[PDB]
């Protein structure tokens, strides 16, 4: 339940992170610019645990691998 | 194929449009503000179609019919 509790938590984090930091691209595409929204941001950075956090960076390069027809040596 | 194209489009709008009114909220709870993301947020209600918006609409209301014992509707 321990582990359980902490899925929504960091989940939550991980949402407000990725919140953020897009809505700030669409500011700053749009001209003006709210670098608070940075701050925030980088808060959420430290407040998601280093286990979460390698888990979403290593997502991309994830999906490229169960993505060809092969699984790369072996 | 051009319903698929609007699936995708109008998804990227609804998921936008939420970014930043989440983003907002949470600058507005942190003391400073920015009502520049509000300016971009209600573009998107422009942008999403009629029928779409309907749809995240009613989706609130539609878990709550399908949580019950009954499907009260007959």
């Amino acid at each position: 339940r321990a582990y359980h509790r902490r899925v929504v938590a960091q989940s939550k984090l991980a949402r407000e992170r990725q919140q953020l930091r897009a809505a700030h691209d669409m500011l700053q595409g749009a001209g003006h610019e709210s670098a608070a929204l940075e701050t925030l941001a980088s808060e959420r950075d430290v407040s998601l645990g280093a286990v979460e956090r390698k888990l979403l960076a290593m997502w991309p390069q994830m999906q490229q691998a169960y993505s060809g027809d092969e699984y790369v040596e072996i | 194929r051009a319903y698929h194209r609007r699936v995708v489009a109008q998804s990227k709008l609804a998921r936008e449009r939420q970014q930043l009114r989440a983003a907002h909220d949470m600058l507005q709870g942190a003391g400073h503000e920015s009502a520049a993301l509000e300016t971009l947020a209600s573009e998107r209600d422009v942008s999403l179609g009629a029928v779409e918006r309907k749809l995240l609409a009613m989706w609130p209301q539609m878990q709550q019919a399908y949580s019950g014992d009954e499907y009260v509707v007959i």
